[PDB]
Formats: structure tokens, C-alpha cells, sequence
RNA sequence: CUUUAAAUCCUUUAACGAGGAUCCAUUGGAGGGCAAGUCUGGUGCCAGCAGCCGCGGUAAUUCCAGCUCCAAUAGCGUAUAUUAAAGUUGCUGCAGUUAAAAAGCUCGUAGUUGGAUCU
């Protein structure tokens, strides 16, 4: 008897054909493009829209004009328009069912900061984002799979002690300044 | 079904479970003869002590005479076949020295074209036969 | 067929058999789009327009197709009421 | 270079006055001349070629080897076409194949899942289509579930457009032959199927010869 | 410095700390199934590979070594059980002329299933 939570679950998922064409040509695009580290990212977002797609099936299986369906639905579509991936005026039950992988990753923060133009390429967005250089409503955040609301979206900068945004030069301009003060005299 | 009655269960649940028992699979896994036969007893691997070298012939027209080792495991105590894996690995092993044994794969039954044999070697000396052929780590004396 | 909104979305719509009320596929090429004029009623002379019927392959594989357009004149009233 | 029509049909196209071959589906005219669908599919019509199987009859002078050529036909709205060719070489036995692809295509009718909201995307209801020993169910799907099948019926959906469906196989699926023709005579049977919404009494207008009867008569041989 | 019975763990912060960021990423594979060289050299039914077809007999797309390439990535492979694929246990939803199959036939008690009609 111990004070333990022992709750866990998977979060990507495997495909039952491993070797292909087609889907490996448009994973390996998708990280074309966004700028993923490996599958398994693409595999967690995949299980992801799997599981709320599937949750859409039964929420549409059953009948109009029920409670507990219109306030799962209200829920979810408010949900799912205070994290972007919607749009405020298309509040409709069935929508859901049409939509792809790449709503979800649009809301990425590696893909926000490449919108913003804070930031050169989508590998320097990721190597800038792992590197905590972004304040967002003054929190420091490290992690490059972080989902964005849209009420959170217009508070993106660069962190106050970072030396790209303003303050102090970190270990390596110190080092040439120290050895160029050595070299002068 | 046939017999579609709208109180028929007994009738269809006899009926399922004799076909059932009248399998091949099912008979394997839910019999004592079948696992008591088993010289591993339903175990992944064992253990078990060199006592010969063979060399064993092959069958049509693939031709190489392939050599083995009969192990007598300590659990139980029976003399059983097992065969060296990998190429160079037989000067490996040596007279009265522990093995560690596994099968094939294919769930008890004879692989490929080699005959009457369905255990392979994993470990000899408490080391793997792949550091040993790869020269990773080097077999004690 | 319709939407929400209710325009039409289909392609086309087959066309029916007059016979046993079932459409004409792309690939049955035994339907006959066969025309039957009409005379005039002073003379008899032909009035220049025409009514047609639409049959489909399997009556003519069974082989009803005659007594089918009877019936179907039966009801236009082009052949004799007492037959 | 310049093409010579034999049909009347091809005559009738090259004079300006089919305005496409849809109604020639409606009407349900055969097609022996494999350029009407070069005329209207244009570019968009796309090719993949599925399997060369060699067959041969064991003889005195020798084992001969003709070749059998697999190949589906189709752009991406519709209409999907499938053919097959024996001959000896390979590259007369492509070119037959698509030939006769191109010969028999037939148009395909897209339905809804529960709702019908926006473009269709799915069958309306369930064909199937048997030759040997091959059954294949074709089960609606919501929006954008995709194709569940072997990989050869997801390249014949896509082919045929049907982006969302649900599938079944059944028997020896391991010729390609007959289970091409099973899947091909399935979702060729989404047509004669009668629905409530086809319950209107149906006019019939002139048949395709009979508006430019005088032209032909005066414009074909 | 914080935490803590007191430390360690996490976070914050000094001073340091990378140009082959040597601060050096493995696992089984490359004929088909099943994404990846008719690359080169060696033995040539022997050594071996191979879950299955099959690759080895002196021109090895499979053996043994070097290069390149594909798959997942701090993870990968193997053996035992088990599930789905198995519509190969079929209640939904298997078959019984010829692929395995209907008792030689008939009667017959439990069990199974039983015509229409009442506003």
C-alpha cells in the first residue's frame, strides 16, 4: 500500500503496414516543411485527431436535440476555437470530421514563431525554441511541441534576459571581448 | 448458425464448444500432453550442459551437413538437440560447459533444412555468441 | 440528388424503364430508345411530332418486350381499346 | 496526324454538336473508338499501371510467352476505367491496355455520410460486385476517414474519386485478376440502384441521332 | 541559495566550459513478401545465409569482408505465451455432389419450432 498514481497512457501510435510509399512520402514532407525532429511527433498528433475524430463519431451518433450531446459539443467546439485550429464564425457539429493533420501543427509554436519573422528558418525556430529565448506573458518556455491559443497568440516575444531581445551578452562574446582586451595591451 | 430457435442456447453452446475442442490449436494450448511433451515445460529458454558435438547431414539439393550439439538440460534431465547459429562459433564452445538454449521461432517444429532440430544457441559461458563473434567481449577462461 | 442549401449536385439522372419502373445503366446496351408517331385524327396523316418509350435489356432477354408496349399503348390508347 | 472519324458518333463529336459524353451515358451508347475520351478527358486523366503477369502454352517448338498487361484509367472526378491486353511484347501490350481502358470507362455517383452538407465524397449505399470468387463490399464512410483496403482498391478509389470508404474482402484474393473485375463490376454498380430520390417520373428527350439526322445523312458515309 | 527530521533530486544564480561542437548514435537489413547497389574483392554443394520461397557445382542482385543506400532513433533485434488479421469456430457470420464431410432406412419420449380469428 503505497501513495501512488500509477496512471500512464500512450501517446503515438503504430501503423500496421511498416514499409511504404505513399505515407512515408507525405510524413516525411509534413517534416519537410514544419520542421519535425522524428515520426513519432507526427504519430502522437495523428493519434491525437484520431482519438477526437472519434470521439465526433459517437457525439454525431447520437440523436438531435439531446444534453448531454449539445453540451459535449458546445465544449468541444469552444475548446477547439480557443486553441485556433477553428474559426469564430464556422461553429457547426459536423465540421469537425473535416479537417487534417495540418491544422493541428498550425498551431505549433516552431510554426508561430516562423509566422512572427522573429525567427531566419524553421531549424534556427526550433533551435531558438529549445534554447528558451521566448517569453510568452513574461513565462519562459523551452518545450517546441507547445500548443498556442489564440488568446495567447499576440504575446509572443523575445525573453528579457536574452541577448537577442536586450541584456546581457551570454558566455561566448564575453570570451572574444576578454580575448580581444588580452590581445590590445 | 442453423438451429435458430428463439430459445435455443444450451443446444448452440454444446454445439461451440465441441467444435471448439474438435481443433488443432486449440487442442494444443488447452492440453497437458501437449506442454508436459514440451522439454522446455512452457519456458522462453533454459540451461543446460554440452555433452557431444554432431555433425548432421542435409536434405535434397540444398546439401551442407550442419553441426549440433546434444545438451541434456538440468531442469528435467533429458538428452536434447540443439544447433550453433553463426558461422565460426563452434570453436567457441567447449566439453561440459552451460548453455543457454532457445528455439528457432517456429514454435517447436523443425526449420528450414535443417533435420529433427528445434533449438539454437544463445549463450554459452554467460556471454552472448554475438559479442564473441563480433570480438565485443572475450570468452572467460 | 439535393444539399442543405438544395441545388442539384448529381451529374445526371438515369433514365427509367417504362415497363418495370427500373433505370438504364451505362452498360446495358439492349435498352431501345424506340419513338412511336401519332396520326392525325381527321386523315391519318402524319402530324410531325412523335412519344417515345424507354424498355430495358432484361424483359427483352426474358422476352416480353411486345406485350409490354401493348400494354403501354393499351394505356396511351395508339392501339384498339378492344384488341 | 489529323483525326479520321468512322463512327458516326466520332462524326458526330467532331462536328461541334456533342457537347459532351455524358449524354452518351444517359443514353447509354456503345463506344468502340478510343478517342471521343482523348477529346473530352483531357489532361487530367490519369494512368497507373498494376501488374505484368506471363502466361503461357506448354507446346512441341517451345514454351512461348504472352504477356498480360494490368492497367486503371482515370482522372480524379469521376470517371475510372480498367483494361486488360495479351500479346507478346511489353510495350504493345501497354499500349493495348490502355486502349482498352480507355474503351470502357464508366462514371461514378458520389453520396453523402449521414448529412448531406457540401460535396459528396462517399458511395450513396452498399454495391458489391462478384466474378469468381471475389467478394468486395462497398461500405459509406464519414468525412475523411480515407481508404481501407488492400493497397491496389485504395489506387482504384482514388482512381475513381471515392475519397472516404469502407471496405471487405472475401475468398482467394490473390489473383489480381478477378479481384480487379470484382472491385471494378462494385463500384460500376453504383448507378443501378434505385433510391427515393430517383422517384420522379423520368422524360425522355430525342435520342442523339435524332436532332442532326440530316447532318449525318448528309456528313457521314 | 532552495528543499528536507537533515541532505541528496528539481528550479534560480555566480566563475568556467565546443570549429574533425573527437563533447565521435546504435540495431538488424539490402532477390521477392518488404522501403535499400545486377558495387568491388575472397571461398567456390564446403564454409555458410535463409521465419517462407529458395541463394552456394569456378561469371554468389542472398555466403564472407570494404563503400554507398533505406527503416526507427536512445533506441533496436531474438525466443516464448496472447490478441486482431481468422468470414480458418461463423450468434451477427463457415461448409456437407466432385477439394475433409448426410448416420443404410424408419418409428419414437424430453429439448427445439407451431394456422387464422376477439375494436
Amino acid at each position: 500500500p503505497v501513495a501512488r498514481s500509477w496512471v500512464c497512457r500512450k501517446t503515438y501510435v503504430t501503423p500496421r503496414r511498416p514499409f511504404e510509399k505513399s505515407r512515408l512520402d507525405q510524413e516525411l514532407k509534413l517534416i519537410g516543411e514544419y520542421g519535425l525532429r522524428n515520426k513519432r511527433e507526427v504519430w502522437r498528433v495523428k493519434f491525437t485527431l484520431a482519438k477526437i475524430r472519434k470521439a465526433a463519431r459517437e457525439l454525431l451518433t447520437l440523436d438531435e436535440k439531446d444534453p448531454r450531446r449539445l453540451f459535449e459539443g458546445n465544449a468541444l467546439l469552444r475548446r477547439l476555437v480557443r486553441i485556433g485550429v477553428l474559426d469564430e464564425g464556422k461553429m457547426k457539429l459536423d465540421y469537425i470530421l473535416g479537417l487534417k493533420i495540418e491544422d493541428f501543427l498550425e498551431r505549433r509554436l516552431q510554426t508561430q514563431v516562423f509566422k512572427l519573422g522573429l525567427a531566419k528558418s524553421i531549424h534556427h525556430a526550433r533551435v531558438l525554441i529549445r534554447q528558451r529565448h521566448i517569453r510568452v506573458r513574461k513565462q519562459v518556455v523551452n518545450i517546441p511541441s507547445f500548443i498556442v491559443r489564440l488568446d495567447s497568440q499576440k504575446h509572443i516575444d523575445f525573453s528579457l534576459r536574452s541577448p537577442y531581445g536586450g541584456g546581457r551578452p551570454g558566455r561566448v562574446k564575453r570570451k572574444n571581448a576578454k580575448k580581444g582586451q588580452g590581445g590590445a595591451g | 448458425g442453423k438451429c435458430r430457435g428463439l430459445r435455443t442456447a444450451r443446444k448452440l453452446r454444446s454445439h461451440r464448444r465441441d467444435q471448439k475442442w474438435h481443433d488443432k490449436q486449440y487442442k494444443k494450448a488447452h492440453l497437458g500432453t501437449a506442454l508436459k511433451a514440451n522439454p522446455f515445460g512452457g519456458a522462453s529458454h533454459a540451461k543446460g550442459i554440452v555433452l557431444e558435438k554432431v555433425g548432421v547431414e542435409a536434405k535434397q539439393p540444398n546439401s551442407a551437413i550442419r553441426k549440433c550439439v546434444r545438451v541434456q538440460l538440468i531442469k528435467n534431465g533429458k538428452k536434447i538437440t540443439a544447433f550453433v547459429p553463426n558461422d565460426g562459433c563452434l570453436n567457441f564452445i567447449e566439453e561440459n560447459d552451460e548453455v543457454l538454449v532457445a528455439g528457432f521461432g517456429r514454435k517447436g517444429h523443425a526449420v528450414g533444412d535443417i533435420p529433427g532440430v528445434r533449438f539454437k544457441v544463445v549463450k554459452v559461458a554467460n556471454v552472448s555468441l554475438l559479442a564473441l563473434y563480433k570480438g565485443k567481449k572475450e570468452r572467460p577462461r | 440528388m439535393q444539399n442543405d442549401a438544395g441545388e442539384f449536385v448529381d451529374l445526371y439522372v438515369p433514365r427509367k424503364c417504362s415497363a418495370s419502373n427500373r433505370i438504364i445503366g451505362a452498360k446495358d446496351h439492349a435498352s431501345i430508345q424506340m419513338n412511336v408517331a401519332e396520326v392525325d385524327k381527321v386523315t391519318g396523316r402524319f402530324n410531325g411530332q412523335f412519344k417515345t418509350y424507354a424498355i430495358c435489356g432484361a424483359i427483352r432477354r426474358m422476352g416480353e418486350s411486345d406485350d409490354s408496349i401493348l400494354r403501354l399503348a393499351k394505356a396511351d390508347g395508339i392501339v384498339s381499346k378492344n384488341f | 496526324k489529323e483525326w479520321l472519324p468512322v463512327t458516326k458518333l466520332g462524326r458526330l463529336v467532331k462536328d461541334m454538336k456533342i457537347k459532351s459524353l455524358e449524354e452518351i451515358y444517359l443514353f447509354s451508347l456503345p463506344i468502340k473508338e478510343s478517342e471521343i475520351i482523348d477529346f473530352f478527358l483531357g489532361a487530367s486523366l490519369k494512368d497507373e499501371v498494376l501488374k505484368i503477369m506471363p502466361v503461357q502454352k506448354q507446346t512441341r517448338a517451345g514454351q512461348r510467352t504472352r504477356f498480360k498487361a494490368f492497367v486503371a484509367i482515370g482522372d480524379y472526378n469521376g470517371h475510372v476505367g480498367l483494361g486488360v491486353k495479351c500479346s507478346k511484347e511489353v510495350a504493345t501490350a501497354i499500349r493495348g491496355a490502355i486502349i482498352l481502358a480507355k474503351l470502357s470507362i464508366v462514371p461514378v455517383r458520389r453520396g453523402y455520410w449521414g448529412n448531406k452538407i457540401g460535396k459528396p465524397h462517399t458511395v450513396p449505399c452498399k454495391v458489391t460486385g462478384r466474378c469468381g470468387s471475389v467478394l468486395v463490399r462497398l461500405i459509406p464512410a464519414p468525412r475523411g476517414t480515407g481508404i481501407v483496403s488492400a493497397p491496389v482498391p485504395k489506387k482504384l478509389l482514388m482512381m475513381a474519386g471515392i475519397d472516404d470508404c469502407y471496405t471487405s474482402a472475401r475468398g482467394c484474393t490473390a489473383t489480381l485478376g478477378n479481384f480487379a473485375k470484382a472491385t471494378f463490376d462494385a463500384i460500376s454498380k453504383t448507378y443501378s440502384y434505385l433510391t427515393p430520390d430517383l422517384w420522379k417520373e423520368t422524360v425522355f428527350t430525342k435520342s442523339p441521332y435524332q436532332e442532326f439526322t440530316d447532318h449525318l445523312v448528309k456528313t457521314h458515309t
